[PDB]
RNA sequence: GCCCGCCGCGGUGCUGACGCGCAGAUCGCUCGUCGGAGCCGGGCAUGGGGGCGAAAGACUCAUCGAACCGCCUGGUAGCUGGUUGCCUCCGAAAUGUCUCCCAGGACAGCCGCCGCCCGCAGUUGCGGCCCGUAGAGCGCUGGCCGGCGGCCGCCCCCCAAACUCCGAAGGGCCGCGCCGCCCCGCCCUGGCCUGGGCGGGGCGGGCGAAUGCGGGCGGCGCGUGGGCCCCUCCUGGUAAGCAGGACGGGCGAGGCGGGACGAUCCGGACGCCGGGCCAGGGUGCGCCGCCGGGGCCGGAACGGCGUCGGCCGCGGCCGGCCCGGAAAAUGGAGCGCGCCGGAGCCCCGGACCCGCGCCCGGCCGCCGCGCGCGGCGGGUAGGAGGCCGCAGA
RNA sequence: CGCGAGGGCCGCACCCGGCGCUGGCGCGACGUGAUUUCUGCCCAGUGCCAGACCGUCACCGUGAAGCGAUCCGCCGAAGCCCUGGUAAACGGCGGGAGUAAUGACUCUCUUAAGGUAGCCAAAUGCCUCGUCGGGCAAUUUCCGACGGCAUGAAUGGACCAACGAGGAUCCCACUGUCCCGAGCCGCGCCUCCGCGAGCCUCCAGCCUCGGGAACGGGCGAGGGCCGGCCAGCGGGGCAAG
RNA sequence: CCUGCUACACCGGACCGCAGGCGUCCCACGGCGGGCUCAGCGAGGACCCUCCCGCGGAGCAGAAGGGCACAAGCCCGCCCGACCCGCGCCCCCCGUGCCGGCGCGGGCCGCGAAAGCGGGGCCUACCGAUCCUUCGCCGCCCCGGCCGCGGGCGCGGAGGUGGCAGAAAAGUUACCACAGGGAUAACUGGCUUGUGGCCGCCGAGCGCCCGCAGCGACGCGGCUUUUUGAUCCUUCGAUGUCGGCUCUUCCUACCGUCCGCGCGCACCGGCGCGGAAGCGUCGGAUUGUUCACCCGUUCAAGGGAUCGUGAGCUGGGUUUAGACCGUCGUGAGACGGUUAGUUUUACCCUACUGGCCCCGGGGCCAGAGCACGGCGGGCCAGUACGGAGGAACGCCCGCCGCG
RNA sequence: ACCCCCCCCUCCGGCCCCGCCGCCCGCGCCCCAGCCCCGUGCCCCCUGCCCGAGGCGGCCCCCGCCCGGGAGGACCACCC
RNA sequence: AGUUCGGCCAUCCUACGGCGGAAACUCCUUAACUCGUUCCGAAUUAAGAAGAGAAGCGCCGUCAGGCCCCGCCAGUACUGCGAUCGGAGACGUCGUGGGAACACGGGGUGCCGAACC
RNA sequence: AGCGGCCGCCACCA
């Protein structure tokens, strides 16, 4: 026997029932994928700033 | 050898012409579209008549051939072979398919083979046109009546204000010829150039 | 569909505009881009390296990375009930600086300017959605008289 | 191992009787054979994947294409049947991907419950970018009827889901509060006294569309993974109450009134009552409710000196309502009876009839609350809380 | 077709058994199916068999190397391979073109061989109710001829007197098979005294149309109808099993 | 897996939908630099050469779409970025894997004066887990020690699963099965009406003449559900599945009989149309046949009712188990012909046919039932009509079927 | 007009008349025309709410079997 | 006004006629050296100053082709939302929003920025 | 993959 192949009939209503979620606020500032040569210089600069440095 | 014409009356499919994708199409029945006396000049035949379509449908090429022979033969009796020029306006460009019963598979793989051609016409579109002189003006609507009984649906017979198969009205055309400003082709009339290099 | 390769369904969107074939003009490489800037994605079909997928044509995003040859852009993309923040790397021929906040910077500059001027009372600086028209007089010394026309066929 | 024929041994035809029998295979008549590879009694031999068979897969105690008896064994089943008290609060899916998958599952979605923590939107407006569809067209890739002028040039009828120089409606993505101005600190990039990033100070400021409204995060788990119909838009097919797709809605899982009659159409979505108002449809009698006014009197091509009304000049074209074209099998259905300057069709105006649907009042329960009172209540599969009843310590 | 007994075929867990109290006029394994007349061609494929040791093909044994495990060589039984035999083994047994309306004839491609003697629209012929003839007023049946979807030689071919509760066609005689039914006998049925069960059952039991899971007893609308029983009957209860 | 279209201008979107492609090919057909310009038209030149103009009309391995001119095409020079070590993202998507791509940090190189470019062949396809085996680094372990062989392990490739998220796998059952399924065929019914069947409209023609007495091509418009298909809604804890026999009722799309008109109607006999469903439509030879085909007669329409009718019959056919033949199959077996093969139960309810539940004599009538068709003969009359032939109204006398 | 309806013909709830021999109930009559409509376009409007003869129209009641023969017949019934 | 380097890439292009040059750019002259031509100093590389406005280049012209703007085409084609509107249907209508293209007629025919003469 | 001379015979865990 044959059954149905495909439909999207009820799927936009299921997509809306819990609201359309939004991504976490901290995903907008993740360092993942930035230049390493920029992320190296970023750490170096702060370690030598007494207002920012966190060395003991 | 044919299904009754009700099986392909309405425009249900997208147009399907003969191309490099559609092959094996049989030849249509109608092959002449300009009859009567087509080489007569523009100034000879000032009267024009039409047969306007009243439906959005499809006309077969078997029916187009029947209506061409009916109209043409009637005028070539009452008025002679050279008093009129009859043009068939619509051309059969659409292919209709048939899924042939005879082992027999029914609706599995049901895409059909070419079987014929039909012309796709719309509301108020001309199907036949006639231009004639005064000696035939009486008998053109009798020949258009003959053709109407070969065509499915409701059709309307009308007389135009234009001059023959030209684009000006008789009064407009008369005056333009009256002052000079109108061009002449072979059987068609145009306006003064008024553009481009002056003479040479 | 039955066939879903990377550049499927691209017959018109990746084609060039009429009489706009050939190399890109050199402003494509002399613009300065900065972290946090807004950009539009438009695929140039003659440049095949760092060419984003067709989903991203006609979206607006924000720069997160400035690389030697390519830029990193963040796009919000809806997937089946949630939004996802996607990150892509795209070469310069497919990016243009965006004016989505151009109108907002003109207004912020104009309100502080018109405050400095004070017109001794401060003007109303909120945007106003078009109000119904006020009362006024109009002359009818010369008035035209029309009517429906008859059917001509 | 001849022929007719009795007992005996067998079992042909009536497709006879019987078929809740005399009987879990019998009875009547008819019929094969009857000195022989003939028939009958007792004793003895062969045992289950084995025996025995002039061979039919026949027979082996009513059991045979593998006997019977007890145990392994309450064998396994994605498959059929059944699955036991009440009230309250919430409430689905019939879809994506993989699967020796296609009558089954796992992961995702949808829902419940338990929580924990501190601006928001299935909307319009304003601003910036994106698309190649309807239409239009023949320049491009193709297709196509003819006419003029000297292969070539000008006209010209007609075209495309896999043609497009043009191009909507319609959609889509982003933005709409913190800005300016001078300084100072730290470290890959530059010819440099350059940049870029992350921070500190001193200063002036300042809440910069509409409308509504409190928001975010996690844990554990169930049911579902055969759908179908309507409206618009499509594909195959002569077509289909056929088969396959799309936005939104419905039935499923939605009571009530109306559509004579129907899961889905027109209204309206539901605690228990009393009063009022009235949606959809209607208002001769069945059967709750009507009067006034102006007109007229299932189905195709194609016909009509039926009637009333128009347009263009006796003629030619039309419109409304009707007549012909109009043939099926039990007796029968504009719901019935019946009506016909209506109790019929189109339009205008004033009423009337009734769905707890809306409004007002009382009571119940739930969820909230300036503790004064306020808003709400349907439900299959499924989930949670508070309890009624039974036997015993 | 196999076997001369130290054998052959079979049984059987083992020991031990059957044919066998037997010996080729015997025992065992298969096919065909009295008589009469016959039994053609093909050993390429598959199967079987005997004669040769070519290649391949075990362990054992043996040589060389190694600290040893081990590695590499040589040796090489049966079988296969190779050489032959065998169809009353299994099976198989033809195309195109012209040539006196036919084709003795010829050229041609081809197989291991190209179906011989015979028989036939057969219990085997698709086309097909084949064609012609016999028989009938009239015959898709029958018989006789003619010649192959896919006839044919112990897959046994053809013919056959006698025989058959075997399958067919025709004729005489005979008749209630029939035109077309009628009358009669006994026993059941039926009524009564005595005796006295099974099956089945949501609830019920009159119709027509509509709608509806597209053929309703119930639902919408119409038309009928006191209630209670018997002898019969087979339309319905989509009757029961 | 891939391109274009279906697809209705974000993305996404089905079919055994349409037109097609892929399992390869190339040490150059690759990288880089420089130079150059292609296809061709036109016009020239002894029996390839030159100029001019040239938006690509060429070429770029192979489908399709897109891209490209001092180049991405062609020619020349030098080369091997068709490398090594370590990460991230895109497409598909559950935001898992796989193929494919892109962006980077660090080594080592090629070409170029240099800026630069280069991880193959312009872009969209060209491919593969666990376990095992094999090879290559740099090391670690063999658990009472140490040395030499050997074995194992951490990282990366290769040997393959095309049914491609990846079992190791031939048939037959007509001797038969089990669990289920109307999620799914064979038979009624339903929707549909291509095909079948029936009916109109137009008027090229035929008909001596004369389109319409009778006909009617080419075309066009409908109806029916008595053919056959298409579909899969109802039924698989079962609706007895062909015909014939018997019996009843219904439809009209009317064949004979009845009543009117028309004719290419003299009579006779034919033909066409409207109204009309009362009566009639039969006996036989061969076939299971429905159908068909012949012979005969008072000359002989078509259909429906669960393809009306099996607790009404019959059982010839089809349709279990025995058996034979031909073709096919290694075989068990399969399919065109052939022969033998059990037809079960009513006493219930309704329907129907009659009969009953005691009530004088004679009558009337509401409702319901229903029944006289057809074929001849004599006279008219060998007459009307027109030679051959050859009628009729009416009356009277018979026959057949039915009652 | 072989069609359709009625007669004839078959069945027939109910009813009527006649034989033998009481009850109750009600109280209201022009006709005919509609393009002569003959002078219209009214009356009734109390069924108890205070109505209750005679005539004229209604209503109720009223009639055995067993037994034996048959031309009748399953049993019954039917005719004698 | 000119040259070198650019931005936007035709209102700048193409064709045919013209008009100009003090400076500038160009054409032009040469084969010792440098380097070069599937052959060729054509190109290109080197070295120069006799001659030019004939070209290129700048400017002007043309009922010029193209390109660019505006108006018309036209509230037409088509279309979102709503309708117990009409029609056997095919299709059309009304309410409330959005709104083309072809054709046709008129106008136009590069400007901006750094350094030098 | 193994011997021999495209032929033979023999081998078989992703
Ligand atoms: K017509
Ligand atoms: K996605
Ligand atoms: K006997
Ligand atoms: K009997
Ligand atoms: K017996
Ligand atoms: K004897
Ligand atoms: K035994
Ligand atoms: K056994
Ligand atoms: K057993
Ligand atoms: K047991
Ligand atoms: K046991
Ligand atoms: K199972
Ligand atoms: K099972
Ligand atoms: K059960
Ligand atoms: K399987
Ligand atoms: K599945
Ligand atoms: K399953
Ligand atoms: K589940
Ligand atoms: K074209
Ligand atoms: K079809
Ligand atoms: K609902
Ligand atoms: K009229
Ligand atoms: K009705
Ligand atoms: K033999
Ligand atoms: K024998
Ligand atoms: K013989
Ligand atoms: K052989
Ligand atoms: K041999
Ligand atoms: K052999
Ligand atoms: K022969
Ligand atoms: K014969
Ligand atoms: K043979
Ligand atoms: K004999
Ligand atoms: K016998
Ligand atoms: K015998
Ligand atoms: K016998
Ligand atoms: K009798
Ligand atoms: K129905
Ligand atoms: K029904
Ligand atoms: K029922
Ligand atoms: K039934
Ligand atoms: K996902
Ligand atoms: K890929
Ligand atoms: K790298
Ligand atoms: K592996
Ligand atoms: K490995
Ligand atoms: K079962
Ligand atoms: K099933
Ligand atoms: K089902
Ligand atoms: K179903
Ligand atoms: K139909
Ligand atoms: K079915
Ligand atoms: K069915
Ligand atoms: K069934
Ligand atoms: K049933
Ligand atoms: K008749
Ligand atoms: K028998
Ligand atoms: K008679
Ligand atoms: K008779
Ligand atoms: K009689
Ligand atoms: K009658
Ligand atoms: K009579
Ligand atoms: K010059
Ligand atoms: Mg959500
Ligand atoms: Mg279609
Ligand atoms: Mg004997
Ligand atoms: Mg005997
Ligand atoms: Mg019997
Ligand atoms: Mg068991
Ligand atoms: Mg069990
Ligand atoms: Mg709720
Ligand atoms: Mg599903
Ligand atoms: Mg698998
Ligand atoms: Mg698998
Ligand atoms: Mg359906
Ligand atoms: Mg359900
Ligand atoms: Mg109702
Ligand atoms: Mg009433
Ligand atoms: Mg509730
Ligand atoms: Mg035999
Ligand atoms: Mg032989
Ligand atoms: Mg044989
Ligand atoms: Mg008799
Ligand atoms: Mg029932
Ligand atoms: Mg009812
Ligand atoms: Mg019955
Ligand atoms: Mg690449
Ligand atoms: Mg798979
Ligand atoms: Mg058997
Ligand atoms: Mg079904
Ligand atoms: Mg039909
Ligand atoms: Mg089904
Ligand atoms: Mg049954
Ligand atoms: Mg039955
Ligand atoms: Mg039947
Ligand atoms: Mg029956
Ligand atoms: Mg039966
Ligand atoms: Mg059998
Ligand atoms: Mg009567």
């Amino acid at each position: 026997a044959k059954l149905k192949n495909h439909t999207s009939k009820n799927q936009n209503r299921k997509d809306h029932r819990n609201g359309i979620k939004k991504p976490k606020k901290s995903a907008y500032t993740s360092h993942k994928g930035m230049c390493p040569k920029y992320l190296r210089n970023l750490r170096r600069s702060r370690a030598n700033d007494p207002r920012q440095s966190l060395r003991p | 050898g044919r299904r009754p014409a009700r099986c392909y009356r309405y425009q249900k499919n997208k147009p399907y012409p003969k191309s490099r994708f559609c092959r094996g199409v049989p030849d249509p029945k109608i092959r002449y579209f300009d009859l009567g006396n087509r080489r007569a000049k523009v100034n000879d035949f000032p009267y024009c008549f039409h047969l306007l379509s009243g439906e959005k449908e499809q006309v077969s090429s078997e029916a187009l051939e029947a209506c061409r022979i009916a109209c043409n033969k009637y005028i070539a009796k009452k008025a002679g072979k050279d008093s009129f020029h009859l043009r068939i306006r619509v051309h059969p460009f659409h292919v209709i398919r048939i899924n042939k019963m005879l082992l027999q598979t029914g609706m599995r793989g049901a895409w059909g083979k070419p079987q014929g051609t039909v012309a796709r016409v719309s509301i108020g579109q001309p199907l036949l046109s006639v231009r004639c002189r005064a000696s035939a003006k009486d008998y053109v609507k009798d020949a258009l009546r003959r053709a109407k009984f070969k065509i499915p649906g409701r059709q309307a017979i009308v007389e135009s204000r234009n001059w023959g198969f030209t684009e000006f009205t008789k009064e407009e055309y008369e005056d333009l010829r009256e002052r000079g400003e109108l061009q002449y082709d072979g059987n068609n009339a145009h306006r003064i150039s008024r553009k481009g290099p002056l003479n040479l | 569909t039955h066939s879903q390769g990377y550049r499927c369904k691209t017959r018109y969107c990746f084609a060039r505009k009429f009489r706009r074939h050939g190399m890109a003009n050199l402003t494509t490489y002399n613009r300065v881009y900065k972290l946090g800037q807004y950009v539009n994605i438009k695929v140039n079909g003659a440049y095949h390296k760092g060419m984003p997928h067709r989903y991203y044509n006609g979206r607006t995003g924000t720069i997160f990375n400035i690389g030697p040859r390519a830029l990193g852009v963040q796009i919000q993309k809806r997937v089946r009930g949630r939004i996802m923040l996607k990150r892509i790397n795209v070469r310069l021929e497919h990016v243009h600086p965006s004016d989505c906040r151009k109108n907002h910077l003109e207004r912020v500059a104009a309100n502080d300017a018109a405050r400095r001027l004070a017109g001794q009372p401060v003007p109303c600086l909120k945007r106003q959605n078009a109000l119904p028209r006020a009362a006024h007089v109009v002359s009818i010394a010369s008035a035209i008289d029309i009517t429906p026309l008859k059917y001509d066929g």
